[PDB]
């Protein structure tokens, strides 16, 4: 199988500012027709792929002339001459010369902006869930950037673990920040055992971590 | 326009079989082939086989080597992928797309119209509505609503009816490992606001048929 | 080049009704078990056999229901390639009449139609007055008008003459010129000048 290797797998791109994206195949994707075999194809967040290139250099009907492909042999490269908000999403480069098809793992980009640290929130179970016999406790952190952030939770002081599950939204395409949402479960029965909930949050906007709490029974 | 209309979402136990259907308009079915290509949660894009719609010709990938037969129907314009001996690692959006050249002959274009996807989640899990809970505080202030333990995917959360989006973050759901999903939508508005206004969160999740609006206090 | 030619490679292809045009598909391929297939998407295909060539079609004594789009499709090492031709009928007779038949001084205008003709669109159906091989100054067009007698056309085209001075012309020439993609014919009629 042709392995087909991009990098970077990760883009942090300032609005107006140029992009390129490498895809290396471990063999040529010159056909004996003559034709070169490289495909490129975007994924926006909850959206279908859609072709974005087609043989290294041509622009599929709609694609702006910011995008340009290039390359030949093994070694290919896509490039952005500027990233638009609409532009963020997961690249794709593809061989069609020898089955089966392959993709690299695809490149994320992203809009780089200033970094924004993180408006930080925790909800307590509401009583309806604890007659279920379990206890969600939810720790928001809104609109920050970079999504790289960290969300720790204490309950009485102690580290959880295995037992907390969080998402990331995707890249606000006004502000370009992110949103975390992360969820601690525990029986009503062990959550009836401690008093201190807590969620301790780091990150680049912050100086020091930040930590949100309430005691379960105030 | 060049459409591919796919069927619904699935849910299947591990072990059992699937057939996706592609229905094809706004071009000549027989003119292209039809690749299918998956993708895992949270993954790459991966070609699963292919069917050459005019000759009844076919190419498997290793994974569905074995267990998987793409065929084409012409007389409903109409593609297939039957994937038997269904693996949790076969939890995939599907996607079919149809393959071609120019009009010509001229240029290669491969995969330039796509399906929207098929969701097919390999699961033992039953069919469950959710349970809506108040995320609520012990000049900006958060609230939402938890949706919990619903299976399949997907649910809807809308705030007011549509009228309040600005703010909204409705998060992407996790999967719980009691094999039930778990979703968050939160607003943050400013915080007198938070007691004179009204926010209530309307949840709906059809696979169980399940409206559900919760004002949150 | 692509795995799948055409001969002719031309999107859109000419031929006279009752006339045939013969179009062959080929596929290069390096893998056996490769095969290609000519298809009707617009009308009925016609009559293709497998060996000489590679895919020979053979359109027929075309009639205008001959006309048409049509495309070969083929597949190589997983990809699928198409070519598509489109095939035009055409009526164009060496029936062209004159009217009058011949002139008299003191005629006002002459009048040339193309019978049993089509298409009859004006970029391609066009008329001329000529005298000594160059069109005749001075003559003013009526404008085209379009008639019937598969259904064809009568298109008549009617001039007011000029002054035609001395010495009269031994005769001018009503020329109808028949353009398509590939094509041009042109058929002259004589009109005595009496």
């Amino acid at each position: 199988d042709i392995v087909m290797t991009q990098t970077p797998l990760s883009l942090s791109v300032t609005p107006g500012q140029p992009a390129s994206i490498s895809c290396k195949s471990s063999q040529s994707l010159l056909h004996t027709d003559g034709t070169t075999y490289l495909y490129w194809y975007l994924q926006k967040p909850g959206q279908p792929p859609q072709l974005l290139i087609y043989e290294v250099s041509n622009r599929f009907s709609g694609v702006p002339d910011r995008f340009s492909g290039s390359g030949s042999g093994t070694d290919f490269t896509l490039k952005i001459s500027r990233v638009e908000a609409e532009d963020v999403g997961i690249y794709y480069c593809m061989q069609n010369i020898q089955l089966p098809w392959t993709f690299g793992q695809g490149t994320k980009v992203e809009i780089k902006r200033t970094v924004a640290a993180p408006s930080v929130f925790i909800f307590p179970p509401s009583d309806e869930q604890l007659k279920s016999g379990t206890a969600s406790v939810v720790c928001l952190l809104n609109n920050f950037y970079p999504r790289e952030a960290k969300v720790q939770w204490k309950v009485d002081n102690a580290l959880q673990s295995g037992n907390s599950q969080e998402s990331v939204t995707e890249q606000d395409s006004k502000d370009s920040t992110y949103s975390l949402s992360s969820t601690l479960t525990l029986s009503k029965a062990d959550y009836e055992k401690h008093k201190v909930y807590a969620c301790e949050v780091t990150h680049q906007g912050l100086s020091s971590p930040v930590t949100k709490s309430f005691n379960r029974g105030e | 326009q060049v459409q591919l209309v796919q069927s619904g979402a699935e849910v299947k136990k591990p072990g059992a079989s699937v057939k996706v259907s592609c229905k094809a308009s706004g071009y000549t079915f027989t003119s292209y082939g039809i690749n299918w290509v998956r993708q895992a949660p949270g993954q790459g894009l991966e070609w699963m086989g292919w069917i050459s719609v005019y000759s009844g010709n076919t190419n498997y990938a290793q994974k569905v080597q074995g267990r998987v037969t793409m065929t084409a129907d012409t007389s409903t314009s109409t593609a297939y992928m039957d994937l038997r001996s269904l693996r949790s690692d076969d939890t995939a959006v599907y996607y079919c797309a149809r393959e071609g050249s120019s009009s010509s002959g001229d240029y290669y274009y491969g995969m330039d119209v796509w399906g929207q996807g098929t969701t097919v989640t390999v699961s033992s899990a039953s069919t469950k509505g959710p349970s809506v809970f108040p995320l609520a505080p012990c000049s900006t202030a958060a609230l939402g609503c938890l949706v919990k333990d619903y299976f399949p995917e997907p649910v809807t959360v809308s705030w007011n009816s549509g009228a309040l989006t600005s703010g909204v973050h409705t998060f992407p759901a996790v999967l719980q490992s009691s094999g039930l999903y778990s979703l968050s939508s939160v607003v943050t508005v400013p915080s007198s606001n938070f007691g004179t206004q009204t926010y209530t969160c309307n949840v709906d999740h059809k696979p169980s048929n399940t409206k559900v609006d919760k004002t949150v206090e | 080049v692509k795995p799948l030619q055409v001969e002719p490679p031309e999107p859109v292809v000419a031929v006279a009704l009752g006339a045939s045009r013969q179009l062959t598909c080929r596929l290069a391929c390096a893998d056996r078990g490769a095969s290609v297939q000519w298809r009707g998407l617009d009308t009925s295909l016609g009559a293709v056999q497998s060996d000489t060539g590679r895919s020979v079609l053979t359109v027929r004594n075309a009639s205008l229901s001959a006309a048409g789009t049509r495309v070969c499709v083929g597949s190589c090492g997983g990809r699928t390639f198409q070519h598509t031709v489109q095939l035009l009928v055409y009526a164009f007779p060496n029936q062209l009449t004159v009217s009058p038949a011949a002139l008299v001084p003191g005629d006002p205008e002459v009048a040339c139609t193309a019978h049993k003709v089509t298409p009859v669109d004006p970029n391609a159906l066009s008329f001329s007055l000529l005298v000594g091989g160059q069109e005749l100054e001075g003559a003013q067009a009526l404008g085209p008008e379009v008639q019937e007698e598969d259904v064809l056309f009568r298109v008549t085209e009617r001039w007011r003459l000029p002054p035609l001075g001395t010495p009269v012309p031994p005769a001018l020439y009503c020329q109808a010129t028949m353009r398509l993609p590939g094509l041009e014919l042109s058929h002259r009629q004589a009109i005595p000048v009496l």
